[PDB]
């Protein structure tokens, strides 16, 4: 679950473009060496 | 003729071995002597403000 | 969680272009060193 | 005659394994004893602000 959403805000506006630009600055490295 | 030459170059590469790792051993302790020194000479943060 | 888301604001517007821008500056490294 | 060269360059290698850490271990040494040096010779902030 770091694609958020982005928201932003603002408002504004632009166009072209976007904003932001930046580029540059510085750086560380160088710064650291140095 | 092929059993011992077998042992021959396996005891070497075997002996050549902790060759291979005590020298990629001792310089990766320089490098993290070296990079432990180099950090604690500037602030604990000073690296992290700088960031 | 570095991508937020872013836012921014503002318004503005524009356009094209964007813003930023810046790149530049400076740085650191140079400064540092410088 | 495999066996005694094999124990020849071996013996060699490894007098000119602790050379070589020698070497990158004393330089790594200067180069973080001056670089403590710089660091030092200005500021613990004035790096940081410099920054």
């Amino acid at each position: 679950v770091a694609g958020p959403e982005m928201q932003v805000k603002l408002l504004q506006s632009l166009g072209l473009k976007s904003t932001l630009i930046t580029d540059g600055s510085s750086p560380i490295n160088l710064f650291s060496t140095a | 003729r092929v059993k011992k030459v077998r042992e021959m170059e396996l005891i070497y590469a075997r002996a050549q071995l902790e060759l291979e790792v005590s020298k990629a051993q001792q310089l990766a302790n320089v490098e993290a002597k070296k990079f432990k020194e180099m950090t604690e000479a500037l602030g604990p943060g000073t690296i992290r403000d700088l960031a």
